[PDB]
């Protein structure tokens, strides 16, 4: 009859009446998906700021979430699908350690090239450089003995280092960055960028600095309507 | 079925050369990246080196460039590692695996624990 | 060692065993005998219906018995129940975890499930009395993604996970009832046979599982496949099955021969199966691509009889109503779509 | 005896470019806005151009109203009209564009694909009500000099300056808008391609639209006498239509890409 | 070492009770897939255009 329908009407009338207050609350959040090598010092990063653990933060009346898997396997060949959405994936880099290096080199790899997230940019922090000056200064932990090339790589001449630090511990971390960077400059299709950072367990500046990549990545999607 | 057989393992003295060997059956071997991996004592899985579907595109890690080389072929259907100057950090069991999906640059999960597209492996032993 | 060298050996004698008596039972190929039938012609659907409404991504998706209402969930965190006849919206859950994977509507029309990266397959109630639609239970015991969840009836549940291994679950008490191990990858789609004495089950290891529910043992393996298995469905007899792999190749496994009968492929495809489905009488195979398009096969004569190409993205679901009427389609261009 | 030849390419030109331009889209917030703005262009160069051409063989110079007794009353309020409509258009893209390369975070929530279609209500609302404020005997139309047009009338009224003074406003805005997207563009290049050649296409626009709209402005706050007798205030006009026509060509036909594609090849 | 012989186990009794399945031929039960696709071939509204009158998304 008319009764039933003129219900189902008012009923949808008020479905699609809520389902526009919650469009307006899901374009005003950001996404981010945590993505560290395991063990490698996201740990502290989620401090700083079941299956999924969720983390809510704002910056200048942005806000932003961050997730991270928590119960799953090693495989993530499946469940990493439903991250394609998600405006930016920060990959966390324990860049003491070297063979995990080489691990989250695969990793990486295997992310920027996959095809579903190949419209997903990455936040690149390169974590636990700490160490990585103790090893290089004390001469014992070698970076030579896993990575040839080590050797025979100059310093770039851009970038200008903070000053505290022992020229050498410079050296690898920027053989690492450009390790990475070689990754992501590996031409063809995906409409993505890679920010890598370096980072550590003392800086307090690292949700800024993924506030300021985000606004980039959204000025590029934005820069997008313009073309074709 | 998709089997992985792998062969050519021993004991050889340091310095010494092995060439492993991998024959693929149950799938298009030519559609699929192929790699090697291993695993030492006591430690976990290592990604050793790849080759891509043609041949064209070869990786090595950092601890074995310039002296493992990889080849595969297509017409026989077999994966071969030849093995040169031997360390005595170079024993471990040695594995042919094959990254899930055909056509695709990435593989994703060739150095987990549990993967299906792998083989049993063979022990390689460097000892004098 | 040596107690694993000769488990292995013995193990692949029983493999070499089971081969020869298979290759045994084969005599005539099913397109060897069906050559004589005439084809189907061409097979040319239309897009009656578009539902429109969904923020995200759009994963699952699942008919009612009433072949009219219909349910989607989407990656936003909704849950949205529509009348497919007239457009109109009945219900639109809002989930606690926005990472929804996979909804299943009760054949009575009085629950609804769904689960994701959360690990739970939350059971919600339609019909509350004089009240809105509240979670009625949130089963919880897998230790990876849920990826499907099936309703036996009101009250009993399979759950597949991607720890490898599915479940069975009493909605009442709240407890696994039976537990189905033996895959080694992550179990991506299961499929209830007509009868609910049986299923069937693919996972990530190209291979594919029947389940008798009642035991709780695997009665036959099936390893056709050469990549991870993404769609299962049960022929409307029950006497065989259609996967979808990653390999760019639908198969037509058989239950009695137990062994592959069927093989869908094309050149032209180098896209994985999403999902397939099988229509009322069975001579119409539908399967979601990931080149955004939808491809109908003879399911006898293996060739490929029409395409349903309107989506943007993704085909991430599809489903024949179960009276035949009309074919629902869910992408990942948060568009859903009618075909008849 | 005038010739019609700088009417006559110019006409050609506009249509010829404004139907291009509305192939290419016919089948995002800035799809919606380029659109209504070449239907603005075109429906306004339809509606007037013919009426100027009219008075061309209907007179050998002698019959400047030969239509009818009040057709330049017409003539004068579309002309008014639609440079309101085209102004306010260029004005919207230019503000659209500002907050989508400038204030990013902000432009991600509140500006919204489906709020798009509601510009060319409002503009053409306000367009008719600053139009029409003349009409109602406030101000006044008259015949230019060539005779083949009608338009406001200089002195004993206070109309000229406003609508003057109205345009000049738009176009500063316009022009500081894309000076910010410009700046916004050089800074986001600088702290990575893409960016070279939306400046390119970004600079020729500014270029075009500050070069064919400021002549008018400039030629309305002088001497009624030096205006008519010199023949500038025809040109004034000119321009305006000029930017009228070179507009869509640089919003649809010389996107990015074909500019980007264009400088690889050469 | 004797983690694997656990799985081991495992894998071989599910061969064993998994080999003694009757397989008829592939003939019979192709046939009678046939039979099925036949004898519903005139219930199926997507394999023959029903009329529009009683298509419930006319
Ligand atoms: C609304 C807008 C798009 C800005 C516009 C404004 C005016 C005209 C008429 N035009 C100018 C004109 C003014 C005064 C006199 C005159 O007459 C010329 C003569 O004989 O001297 C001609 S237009 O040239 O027709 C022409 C140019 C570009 C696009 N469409 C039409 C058209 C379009």
């Amino acid at each position: 009859q008319r009764n039933e329908e003129k219900a189902q009407r008012e009923a949808n009338k008020k479905i699609e009446k809520q389902l526009q207050k919650d469009k307006q609350v899901y374009r005003a959040t950001h996404r981010l998906l945590l993505l560290g090598a395991g063990e490698s010092g996201k740990n502290t990063i989620v401090k700083q700021m079941s299956g999924i653990f969720e983390t809510k933060f704002q910056v200048d009346k942005v806000n932003f979430h961050m997730f991270d898997v928590g119960a799953q396997r090693d495989e993530r060949r499946k469940w990493i699908q439903c991250f394609n959405d998600v405006t930016a994936i920060i990959f966390v880099v324990a860049s003491s350690s070297y063979n995990r290096l080489q691990a989250a080199l695969k990793l990486f790899d295997s992310i920027w090239n996959n095809k579903w997230l190949r419209d997903t940019s990455v936040i690149l922090f390169l974590n636990k450089q700490d160490l990585l000056a103790e090893k290089v200064l004390a001469g014992k932990s070698k970076i030579e003995d896993y990575f040839p090339e080590f050797a025979r790589y100059t310093t770039p001449e851009d970038a200008t280092p903070e000053p505290g630090e022992d020229p050498r511990v410079t050296r690898a971390k920027y053989f690492i960055r450009d390790e990475f960077l070689r990754i992501s400059t590996a031409s063809g299709d995906g409409r993505h960028y890679c920010y890598p950072h370096f980072t550590c367990a003392v800086d307090t500046e690292n949700i800024r600095r993924v506030f300021n990549d985000c606004r980039d990545i959204i000025q590029r999607m934005h820069l997008r309507q313009y073309e074709l | 079925q998709v089997q992985l057989q792998e062969s050519g393992g021993g004991l050889v003295q340091p310095g010494g050369s092995l060439r492993l060997s991998c024959a693929a059956s149950g799938f298009t071997f030519s559609n699929y990246k192929m790699n090697w991996v291993r695993q030492a004592p006591g430690k976990g899985l290592e990604w050793v080196s790849d080759i891509s579907q043609s041949g064209a595109s070869i990786s090595y890690t950092g601890s074995v460039k310039g002296r493992f080389t990889i080849s595969r072929d297509n017409a026989k259907n077999t994966l071969y590692l030849q093995m040169n100057s031997l360390k005595p950090e170079d024993t471990a069991v040695y594995y042919c695996a094959r990254c899930p999906a055909p056509f695709t640059r990435d593989c994703f999960d060739v150095t987990s624990t549990t993967y299906a597209y792998r083989g049993q492996g063979t022990q390689v032993t460097v000892s004098s | 060692q040596s107690e694993l060298d000769q488990l292995r050996q013995e193990a692949e004698q029983l493999k070499n065993q089971i081969r020869d008596a298979r290759k045994a039972c084969a005599d005539a190929t099913l397109s060897q005998i069906t050559n004589n039938i005439d084809p189907v012609g061409r097979i040319q659907m239309r897009t009656r219906r578009t539902l429109r409404g969904h923020l995200a991504k759009i994963y699952a998706m699942h008919w009612g018995t009433d072949s009219r209402l219909l349910v989607s969930a989407s990656q936003d965190g909704k849950l949205i129940i529509w009348d497919s006849y007239t457009t109109n919206k009945v219900h639109a859950i809002p989930l606690r975890s926005s990472w929804v994977m996979t909804c299943a509507y009760a054949p009575s029309g009085n629950y609804v499930a769904c689960g994701g990266l959360d690990n739970i397959c939350s059971i919600y109630n339609l019909k509350t009395r004089e009240g809105n639609v509240r979670v009625s239970r949130e089963l919880a015991g897998h230790t990876g993604y849920l990826s499907c969840c099936r309703f036996l009836d009101d009250n009993q549940i399979v759950t597949s996970s991607g720890d490898t291994t599915c479940a069975l679950w009493d909605i009442e008490t709240g407890q696994q009832t039976t537990t189905f191990t033996g895959h080694t990858g992550d179990v991506m789609s299961l499929s209830l046979a007509p009868d609910t004495r049986l299923f069937v089950s693919g996972a990530c290891d190209a291979s594919a599982k029947l389940w008798d529910v009642r035991e709780g043992m695997c009665r036959q393996t099936f390893t056709g496949h050469e990549s991870d298995i993404n769609a299962i469905c049960f022929f409307p007899n029950g006497n065989a099955f259609a996967t979808g792999s990653d390999d760019a190749t639908c198969r037509l496994f058989d239950l009695r021969a137990d062994q592959e009968l069927m093989t869908y492929s094309h050149d032209n495809i180098i896209c994985g199966i999403t999902s397939v489905s099988f229509s009322k009488s069975g001579r119409l195979l539908l399967a979601g691509y990931d080149d955004f398009n939808c491809n109908v096969w003879d399911a006898l004569k293996a060739d490929r009889a029409g395409v349903l190409a309107g989506h943007d993205n993704r085909v991430s679901c599809l489903g024949v109503t179960d009276d035949g009427m009309a074919v629902a389609t869910g992408s990942w261009d948060s568009f859903l779509k009618i075909w008849n | 005896g005038e010739s019609p030849a700088i009417s006559s390419v110019m006409f050609s030109a506009g249509v010829l470019g404004n139907l291009i331009a509305l192939a290419l889209l016919a089948r995002s917030l800035f799809h919606v806005l380029v659109t209504e703005l070449v239907f603005t262009d075109l429906l306004g160069t339809c509606l007037i151009s013919p009426v100027v051409l009219a008075s061309y063989a209907r007179n050998q110079t002698l019959v400047a109203l030969a239509p009818e007794s009040r057709a330049c009353t017409y003539f004068a309020f579309a002309m008014t009209f639609f440079s309101l409509a085209t102004m306010l258009m260029l004005f919207a893209m230019a503000l659209e564009r500002y907050l989508s390369i400038g204030h990013p975070y902000f432009y991600q929530r509140r500006v919204s694909r489906s709020g798009g279609l509601a510009v060319l209500p409002v503009i053409y609302a306000v367009s008719l009500l600053f139009c029409s404020l003349p009409l109602l005997d406030y101000g006044q139309y008259v015949q230019y000099c060539p005779g083949t047009w009608c338009f406001i009338r200089h002195g004993r009224t206070a109309y000229l300056q406003l609508y003057a003074t109205l345009l000049l406003l738009l176009i500063v805005s316009v022009l500081a808008c894309n000076f910010s997207v410009i700046l916004n563009l050089i800074r986001m290049h600088r702290r990575s391609a893409e960016e070279t050649d939306h400046l390119i296409l970004l600079a020729i626009m500014t270029i075009t639209f500050a070069v064919c709209s400021l002549p008018f402005t400039i030629f309305a706050y002088m001497n009624e006498t030096s205006s008519r007798k010199e023949k500038w205030d025809l040109q004034a006009l000119r321009f305006l239509s000029i930017n009228s026509i070179i507009d869509p060509w640089v919003f649809a036909i010389l996107r990015p890409p074909v500019l980007r594609l264009m400088r690889s090849v050469l | 070492n004797t983690a694997s012989i656990a799985q081991a186990r495992k894998l071989v009794e599910q061969l064993k009770m998994e080999a003694n399945i009757d397989r008829i031929k592939v003939s019979k039960a192709a046939a009678d897939l046939m039979a099925y696709c036949e004898a519903h071939a005139k219930e199926d509204p997507l394999l023959t255009p029903v009329p529009a009158s009683e298509n419930p998304f006319r």
